[PDB]
RNA sequence: GCGCAAGACGGACCAGAGCGAAAGCAUUUGCCAAGAAUGUUUUCAUUAAUCAAGAACGAAAGUCGGAGGUUCGAAGACGAUCAGAUACCGUCGUAGUUCCGACCAUAAACGAUGCCGACCGGCGAUGCGGCGGCGUUAUUCCCAUGACCCGCCGGGCAGCUUCCGGGAAACCAAAGUCUUUGGGUUCCGGGGGGAGUAUGGUUGCAAAGCUGAAACUUAAAGGAAUUUGGCGAAGGGCACCACC
């Protein structure tokens, strides 16, 4: 995939990892 | 419809305006104030098929029968009136427009002054469509 | 690798230009960019002309033209055969195509 | 259904006396029947003619607008709407290398008639030029602007629309800016584009008959 | 329709090169002779001369190229 | 065809033209403030260049609060296309697009080329300021001015050619003056992936910005150019094993 979308989906990651962990206090 | 003048020396004059796009054309025939009409034709109504609603034939078979209708009323002589779709869309007129002028040039009218009024924008407003266009 | 000594466009000293518009397509492209043609025609063509010269309520009419400028993106323009693809020695040329009348 | 146009009227308009050609043409309406008059329909009516139609043997590119303001019978008297150019002579003008000028005025005559002239001025290339450039600094259009502004002003403040219209058909206003605007640089193409009318006056009928003699 | 249109009759003056897609008509330039002034050009289908009298069903229609 | 109301925008003039530190800037007029360059036999006399910490500005998209919402139009509702089409296309349309007030500091923010200073070829143009000169014009004489013609100087955006020279080459009058290696100075990279990732700090209402690893895995990933390769790339020709 090229880079940009890929870049989107690591943020899209990276937001539901945040709240996974702001969730599991 | 009839009127006391002479049909020898003196020509009755009327205005008519030719609107043509790439889908369709009109040949409207008004007074000389625009204000009362005569009689409207449009490409659509001569073919059974709206692709050929810009076709030259359909413009052609429109700009006989008005100007038989213009014949018969009272009407001999015209005033062209070229028009495009205007706006922003595009400046290049229909493609039966001159082709409608020859068939009124056929049919026994007599042609005084021709003009365009298309109206064209000083950058009025976008564009229907995104950034990129119809991709196609 | 660069392709041409400027960049497929004429700003030298701006940064920014003003986009304009596509004519058959809708496509923003920069004002110094898109290949422009302003192409002067007559009402009547070729044969339609003697036809209204003879059909005429006025003797010694001229025809008026209409005016136009046309606004090309560069896919639409290669598309619509305005401009083709040179070589590497005459893309670097610059002047308009010859007239034949 | 009735046949739509055999209760219609042929009327006739007439110029004003200070042209040439009286005759125009004529025009149509429904006769008079029922609470509406057929002069009622004759009254909100542009009538759009050429010069070289309403005069004799002058220019073809300038048009003239004339809206009917009274009727005696089976003629509609016209009166001066505002002047226009047509769009291929305004379309072949404007060239490239060289620079464009406009300018704008609000005057008003000596009675309630608030004109809105419009003109336009183009620098010319010289006979002996090599630049193909020849265009001209900013502050050289802002006093060609206020030479014009002058005498666009100066020459419809003291006179009526009569003398005003009568020196609009030549362009004796593009003369004096042509001859003005000489010593700032020199243009070669000046035309009155467009004349606009804002105010209407109260409607006296009299004012209307020396306008047609 | 409600008006028939007379068939005009004609004679070619030029022949053009061959045009349509699969070559399958060609362009000429054709005279009338109730009008010898009049010149129209359009597009015929099968082999033709220079000289040949050829009929019309119409007079107001133009050619047009391969397309 | 004639009038009214609202909002947006400023065509053709518009150019390898101008200004600004950059993002950027195009209707007319009025007001205020700033600036480059040119001119000078004015004035102070080393006041200079680059710069961690710190500070200003910064496209569009994005968030909070208002007035306003013409057109275009993320999400959405459809109609065709298709094996599927929640895509290309067409009809509507919500936030947004427009102004005020408060925020984030991100772009292929690119000349993908830091700033100051010196030297090293030629040519014709262009924008600004100044100097000189036959002539034409603002109607016939004189002077200054504007508009042309011919040259010169200084700064700027750029162009053409080159066995100066450099480079892996494309190319470059700078990307030259570099093994014959040193003018001053700031930032920054050591094969590819993991990875702008995890954690810590910090900034923001939020979206997110700045700083920024390692374990592990691989012998390649890359830059420039020439002939057969295929283009649902273009320009010319040919074939009844192609067509009409
Ligand atoms: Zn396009």
């Amino acid at each position: 995939m090229r880079a940009k979308w890929r870049k989107k989906r690591m943020r899209r990651l990276k937001r539901k990892r945040r709240k996974m962990r702001q969730r599991s206090k | 419809s009839l009127g006391p003048q002479v049909a020898e020396g003196e020509n009755v004059f009327g205005v008519c305006h030719i609107f043509a796009s790439f889908n369709d054309t009109f040949v409207h025939v008004t007074d000389l104030s625009g204000k009362e009409t005569i009689c409207r034709v449009t490409g659509g109504m001569k073919v059974k098929a709206d692709r050929d609603e810009s076709s030259p034939y359909a413009a052609m078979l429109a700009a006989q029968d008005v100007a038989q209708r213009c014949k018969e009323l009272g009407i001999t002589a015209l005033h062209i009136k070229l028009r495009a779709t205007g706006g922003n869309r595009t400046k290049t007129p229909g493609p039966g427009a001159q082709s409608a002028l020859r068939a009124l040039a056929r049919s026994g009218m007599k042609i005084g002054r021709i003009e365009d009024v298309t109206p064209i924008p000083s950058d009025s407003t976008r564009r229907k469509g995104g950034r990129r266009g119809r991709r196609l | 690798t660069k392709k041409r000594r400027n960049n497929g466009r004429a700003k030298k000293g701006r940064g920014h230009v003003q986009p304009i518009r596509c004519t058959n397509c809708a496509r923003c492209v920069p004002k110094d960019k898109a290949i422009k043609k302003f192409v002067i025609r007559n009402i009547v063509e070729a044969a339609a002309v003697r036809d209204i010269s003879e059909a005429s309520v006025f003797d010694a009419y001229v025809l008026p033209k209409l005016y136009v400028k046309l606004h090309y993106c560069v896919s639409c323009a290669i598309h619509s055969k305005v401009v083709r693809n040179r070589s590497r020695e005459a893309r670097k040329d610059r002047t308009p195509p010859p007239r034949f009348r | 259904v009735v046949d739509p146009f055999s209760k219609k009227d042929w009327y006739d308009v007439k110029a004003p006396a200070m042209f040439n050609i009286r005759n125009i043409g004529k025009t149509l309406v429904t006769r008079t029947q029922g609470t509406k008059i057929a002069s009622d329909g004759l009254k909100g009516r542009v009538f759009e003619v050429s010069l070289a139609d309403l005069q004799n043997d002058e220019v073809a590119f300038r048009k003239f607008k004339l809206i009917t303001e009274d009727v005696q019978g089976k003629n509609c008297l016209t009166n001066f709407h505002g002047m226009d150019l047509t769009r291929d002579k305004m379309c072949s003008m404007v060239k490239k290398w060289q620079t464009m000028i406009e300018a704008h005025v609000d005057v008003k005559t000596t009675d309630g008639y608030l004109l809105r002239l419009f003109c336009v001025g183009f620098t010319k290339k010289r006979n002996n030029q090599i630049r193909k450039t020849s265009y001209a600094q900013h502050q050289q259009v802002r006093q060609i602007r206020k030479k014009m502004m002058e005498i666009m002003t100066r020459e419809v403040q003291t006179n009526d629309l009569k003398e005003v219209v009568n020196k609009l058909i030549p362009d004796s206003i593009g003369k004096d800016i042509e001859k003005a605007c000489q010593s700032i640089y020199p243009l070669h193409d000046v035309f009155v584009r467009k004349v606009k009318m804002l105010k209407k006056p109260k409607f006296e009928l009299g004012k209307l008959m020396e306008l047609h003699g | 329709t409600s008006r028939v249109q007379p068939i005009k009759l004609a004679r070619v003056t030029k022949v053009l090169g061959r045009t349509g897609s699969q070559g399958q008509c060609t362009q000429v330039r054709v005279e009338f002779m109730d009008d010898t002034s009049r010149s129209i050009i359009r597009n015929v289908k099968g082999p033709v001369r220079e000289g040949d009298v050829l009929t019309l069903l119409e007079s107001e229609r133009e050619a047009r190229r391969l397309r």
